DNA sequence: GAGCCCGTAATACAACAGATTTTTTCTCTTAGTTTTAAATTTTTATATTTCGTCGA
DNA sequence: GAGCCCGTAATACAACAAAATCCAACAAATA
DNA sequence: TCGACGAAATATAAAAATTTAAAACTAAGAGAAA
DNA sequence: TATTTGTTG
DNA sequence: GGTGTTGTATTACGGGCTC
DNA sequence: GGTGTTGTATTACGGGCTC
């Protein structure tokens, strides 16, 4: 740069006395340089390969004690295009291409020393963003999940956009003073200069005026009425939906664990709307490693941790409700978007298997799992193998038809059978839909596996589950529909 | 724990799966297969007093049969 | 300086500092239990496999 | 050399090294 | 040495009816190791 | 007078 | 692939004075 | 009155040679 010669009177040549042992002037009172070689050089680094009139030794340049002052009065001159800009970014673009043995207590000495020259004059006493304005929702209705654990408390940042499912404990026992205790255990993060959770008038915010009058935080948590300009209830609205959604799923090893998955798919998904995803919007680095290995059962030490992967792998499932609900299509081209259907496809018929009948409030949509086509007879008529072909049991129209019965990844479990199938997977399941109208028989949601496939159950083992919640939601279900 | 049996049980399905596996030449993804019908069948309550080779011959056989493949019931049964 | 051999001889560095049971999950190993399906018979027409024998 | 003030600023030195039961046995405290 | 036939082995769906494993499933028992 | 309970190699 | 690591009193080294 | 202390590899310093 500023010399292609190195001058030989510093510490340069004494480290370059390492093995090729060139020549000794040291330095006037060099009792630093010589104790510095041989700890800094004998005990790790064995480094600096050496070149003939070189200072190349790593990739960057190994600038002399001499030679310093004049490199960085070159490199900070404004006037000599340095800029005089601040002590960060001239000390990253300052070590790509020097090396420069105790950088940081030269650059500080020189900016301590040149201050006098260029003085700074910032105010020091007396504007948004970064858990400054913050607030946390709460969740309505939700199962005890075998720990009575039956809440769900969302802290949304204003700015961020970044949410934190937490409080999972009780609806009202964590909520006069374990809800300062929940936002004191994720405030690891910081204390928020304003806290706007917009839920209702509380009790609470005197004890927590306490806590931060115990700490020297200006913190406040008024939250008079409501914050709602255009998108802050927007964004509550489909937040809920989605908690509404886990709470359509997981009855067992429930939602209280893996939602930590949940949240940082939520924050790793890019948000498509002024900018990119929440651990890049504030962060600025983590890729989310995607992959999770769901293969190779064959080669597993342990099966229940390759099981509950898989499970873990459901982040298919909240990407492609939050991509469906980022929600329509083209009217009247529906009639016409049914298609040409190859055979051997697994093909989902709808209710009139072989009876049709008036379903229990039916919110099922197509009531029965897949079968295989064999033959079409014409475009509206499909032959596929449900029962024996006595009385026409075999074809059905095609409005009666549906294509979509993919992605085992997203969904590990298989479709359970037998009534012996089923009273052992019986206490594995997600919802209940309705009771079979014919005489006895329940249709439920079991949990892994798609909405769309179903599994009926009777009365033989339904008496070995958790079964008290299953027709309660059924109950207030239909209570909600009619 | 009632998690902790199904492990042991299905660590033998899996070494006596390889152990034939190792002798019939069959890929990976065969034996994937061949390991989730076993575990369909463990879901189904196994049928016992059974003969262990019988049951892992089956399964990998319906593995083997499910993507189309040559071998053969004899190769299966040739010790 | 400059190093080397070798023969003595100093030289900081660390062990003696009460020792043992528990505490909480996990992971092979090895013996006892439980549910369940299977070894020899009738049998009935069907069909293909594999011996087994016979013939010119 | 010779020392001093003062202001930073390096500098070996040790703590995290699982936690907590007693064992055997002196002498205080009642009842 | 190609043709000609006999014949047990299976499925098969029941009712059955004594013995034989037999492999999931518990449950000690040791051995780790912060 | 037996059963305790402080502290210490 | 896998193998120490910072908190802390304590102490050493430059600007400015006497030379 | 009463309060560290040696065993041990490891390494540093003189006679005798080359200078």
């Amino acid at each position: 740069y500023y010399k292609s010669d190195p001058l030989c009177s510093a510490v340069l040549i004494h480290m370059k006395e390492l093995t090729q042992h060139n020549v000794t002037p040291e330095d006037m009172s060099a009792f630093r340089s010589y104790q510095k070689k041989l700890e800094l050089s004998e005990t790790f680094r064995k480094n600096y390969s050496l070149e003939d009139e070189m200072i190349y030794y790593q990739d960057r340049l190994v600038v002399p004690i001499k030679q310093q002052n004049a490199v960085m009065r070159l490199y900070h001159d404004h006037t000599l295009f340095g800029g005089h800009f601040g002590v960060t970014v001239t000390l990253a673009k300052i070590s790509p291409i020097y090396y420069w043995p105790k950088l940081q207590h030269s650059i500080i000495q020189y900016i301590r020393t040149c201050v006098q020259c260029q003085l700074i004059k910032s105010h020091r006493p007396r504007a948004e963003g970064r858990w400054l304005d913050i607030s946390m929702d709460f969740v309505t209705g939700l199962p005890p999940t075998s720990n009575n654990l039956n809440m769900i408390l969302v802290v949304v940042d204003r700015f961020s956009k970044r949410a934190h499912f937490i409080a999972t404990r009780k609806t009202l026992d964590a909520t006069q003073l374990i809800d300062l205790l929940f936002r004191y255990i994720f405030s690891y993060h910081g204390f928020p200069r304003t806290i706007t959770s917009d839920r209702d008038v509380r009790m609470t915010a005197d004890k927590y005026q306490e806590l931060t009058k115990r700490l020297g935080i200006k913190s406040t948590m008024s939250s008079a009425n409501h914050p709602q300009t255009d998108g802050q209830s927007e964004r509550t609205i489909q937040t809920l939906n989605r908690l509404l959604r886990a709470y359509a799923s997981t009855n067992i090893q429930n939602w209280h664990v893996y939602l930590p998955q949940i949240e940082f798919v939520y924050n790793s998904t890019p948000t498509r709307t002024l900018g990119k995803s929440p651990f890049e919007i504030d962060l600025g680095y983590l890729p989310n490693t995607p992959a999770i290995k769901s293969d190779d059962e064959v080669n597993a030490r342990s099966f229940t941790a390759v099981e509950l992967a898989k499970h873990l792998k459901a982040l298919t499932i909240q990407t492609k409700e939050q991509l469906e609900h980022a929600e329509m299509e083209t009217n009247n081209n529906q009639r016409r978007k049914p298609l040409l259907l190859n055979i051997g496809d697994h093909v989902l018929v709808h209710r009139d298997a072989y009876f049709k009948k008036g379903a229990y409030m039916k919110v099922q949509q197509i009531y029965v799992g897949p079968f295989r086509v064999v033959k079409k007879i014409n475009d509206n008529a499909y032959e596929l193998d449900l029962n024996s072909h006595k009385k026409k049991h075999r074809v059905i129209n095609v409005q009666f038809l549906k294509k979509f019965v993919y992605r085992p990844d997203a969904y590990p479990k298989n479709k359970p059978i037998s009534s012996t199938e089923r009273i052992k997977r019986a206490h594995e399941v997600t919802a209940l839909i309705g009771i079979d109208t014919t005489h006895k028989t329940y249709l439920c949601h079991m949990q892994d596996v798609d909405p769309t496939l179903s599994v009926e159950y009777s009365e033989a083992e339904f008496c070995q589950i958790p079964e008290r919640t299953r027709r309660s939601i059924l109950a207030n279900f239909r209570q909600l529909y009619e | 724990s009632a998690l902790e049996s199904r492990e042991a049980t299905l660590n033998n399905a899996r070494r006596k799966l390889r152990a034939v596996s190792y002798a019939l030449h069959i890929p990976e993804y065969i034996t994937d297969a061949a390991f989730q019908w076993y575990k369909l069948a463990l879901a189904n309550n196994f049928v016992q007093g059974r003969r262990s080779q019988n049951v892992i011959a089956s399964c990998l056989y319906v593995a083997c049969r499910k993507e189309k493949t040559h071998h053969m019931l004899i190769d299966f049964s040739s010790r």
